[PDB]
């Protein structure tokens, strides 16, 4: 996703 | 518009936590709108560490929109919480 | 009070005359040391109608509560903070006062890139 | 003074300007580099624009462009985000590249080899510095690409006759030959990559 | 090594007894100071050359990991550049939130 860093830390739901 | 309707949700973990999954993303604008979303629930998550760390991180940003979001979110949560005005 | 009040009204109704700005600055002293209430009134009136060594001379001096009022025109009506008479506003900036670091904190943002580089050029070498 | 100047605000306001565009769409992003733009805005986008991440999607299809000139654009443009992002899949796509650039070697004529050669070698320097794993395949290709320039090198006459000079020191950082300053620049970048490994 | 690996299952066998681990690792951190500093970049999962992704917050392993390596750089201030930088924001994040156990 081009809002988030890929670095950013995974959602899971 | 609904402040005195979310004191009854109740299942105030996942909710805040896919709302803060988006204090991570790239986007100044989605991070401001994120800290305002604390800030406007800083009445039902006093004391909540996570949302504390990112309104202080954000108050050093770059973006001015981020910074003016972050103080009103440390506005709001300094009403609701003491140990967030301590520091 | 009643001095004061008739150059107050003869600054409305009249035009400019000899400045003189070393008697401007004496009368502007003298009034801050007696602590005239008409001294933003005076200071309005001779501003409306250069400024800048004035307000200068005055800050770079005591002033105690109206030192507010010099801070407050000369960020006003000096448009940046260091571009007419730069000496005197070099030495209210870095020198060896308790309203420096509001000026510090307007000329970091308000003056232009290349003020800013000569300021740096000048104050380093 | 490129960072005390308007120039910079002006690239800070357009680079979130172009990154809230990119999120808005990043079609538009694709798009763009498609199209590309000079290589002097790379550093500046790459850094500026934080979803420029996303560019590692379709810089395997945009290395695969038939124009030459989009070929040396994906490799710029993978150089930088390799920099700024040492992911798996950005070592995978920095694998690739090589892969292309030793093809392209073998395919591309002698003409066409300096014009690629000449923009896309400094690229292999941050390969390096991102992805410590690719030295071996890195200096394979260096050694190739070097070896194939001397021979048409030695093929014509030459004005400086860079054979002889094999054996010079660290020399300090106009109308010369296509291939001897191709010769130069591949010496340049084994320097530059064996600075940055030393260091 | 060993008795962190059983303190971690432990914490996931039993997660009520948070507490109670974080202060044996920050009691184990800061009188086993030296021991635990080769073992860093195995307890962070500290690629050589990727950037790693940043480890999710308030998940108590991880948290158990950091009390761990704190403690273990107070006292000694002979590598504490071996953090990245996500690492440095969850030292300020539990220094805001864990300040009891988390030392500066």
């Amino acid at each position: 996703s081009p809002s988030y860093s890929p670095t950013s830390p995974s959602y899971s739901p | 518009q609904s402040e005195k309707h979310l004191e009854k949700i109740l299942n105030v973990d996942e909710f805040v936590k896919r709302i803060f999954s988006v204090i991570h993303s790239n986007d100044p604008v989605a991070r401001a709108i994120t800290l305002r979303m604390l800030g406007s629930l800083a009445s039902i998550i006093p004391e909540r560490k996570n949302a504390h760390h990112s309104i202080r991180q954000s108050l050093d940003s770059h973006d001015n929109v981020e910074v003016e979001a972050a103080v009103f979110a440390a506005a709001n949560f300094s009403a609701q919480s003491k140990d967030f005005a301590v520091g | 009070s009643s001095t004061v009040r008739a150059v107050i009204a003869t600054l409305r109704s009249g035009e400019q005359c000899s400045v003189e700005p070393d008697l401007i600055s004496k009368v502007l002293q003298g009034l801050i040391e007696v602590r005239s209430p008409h001294l933003e009134e005076l200071l309005t009136a001779f501003f409306s109608a250069k400024p800048v060594v004035v307000v200068s001379s005055l800050l770079l001096q005591r002033l105690g509560p109206s030192s507010g009022l010099l801070v407050d025109w000369l960020e006003m009506l000096d448009p940046e903070v260091v571009s007419s008479c730069p000496d005197l506003q070099l030495r209210l900036l870095f020198s060896r006062p308790s309203f420096r670091p509001y000026l510090l904190t307007l000329f970091t943002h308000q003056s232009s890139w290349p003020t800013l580089h000569q300021c740096i050029r000048v104050l380093l070498g | 003074d490129n960072l005390l100047c308007n120039l910079r605000e002006v690239q800070c306001l357009i680079c979130c300007l172009l990154h809230q565009m990119y999120i808005a769409d990043p079609n538009i992003a694709k798009l763009v580099h498609f199209q590309g733009y000079p290589c002097e805005l790379l550093p500046l986008t790459v850094a500026g624009i934080p979803s420029m991440h996303i560019c590692l999607d379709f810089i395997p299809e945009l290395i695969a462009q038939p124009e030459l000139e989009k070929q040396i654009f994906a490799i710029q443009l993978l150089s930088h985000l390799c920099i700024q992002y040492a992911l798996p899949k950005s070592l995978s796509v920095a694998r690739l590249a090589v892969n292309v650039m030793g093809t392209l070697l073998t395919v591309l004529t002698q003409a066409k080899r300096y014009a690629f050669f000449m923009p896309t070698l400094p690229s292999l320097v941050s390969f390096c510095r991102a992805f410590p794993p690719l030295y071996e395949d890195i200096m394979s290709l260096l050694i190739q690409i070097g070896q194939v320039c001397a021979s048409d090198v030695a093929t014509q006459t030459r004005d400086i006759d860079p054979i002889i000079t094999r054996l010079q020191q660290i020399k300090e950082k106009g109308s010369m030959d296509p291939d001897v300053q191709l010769c130069h620049c591949i010496e340049r970048t084994v320097i530059e990559i064996i600075n940055m490994s030393v260091s | 090594h060993l008795a962190l690996v059983e303190l971690l299952k432990n914490l996931t066998k039993y997660p009520t007894d948070r507490d109670s681990i974080w202060k044996c690792l920050k009691f184990l951190g800061s009188r086993h100071p030296t021991l635990v500093l080769p073992l860093v970049p195995e307890l962070l999962s500290t690629h050589p050359f990727f950037d790693t992704a940043e480890p999710d917050m308030d998940d108590p392993a991880y948290i158990a990991v950091l009390v761990l390596i704190f403690n273990a750089a107070k006292t000694c201030p002979t590598m504490p550049a071996l953090f990245s930088d996500h690492t440095f924001r969850h030292y300020a994040y539990l220094r805001d939130s864990l300040s009891h156990l988390v030392p500066a």
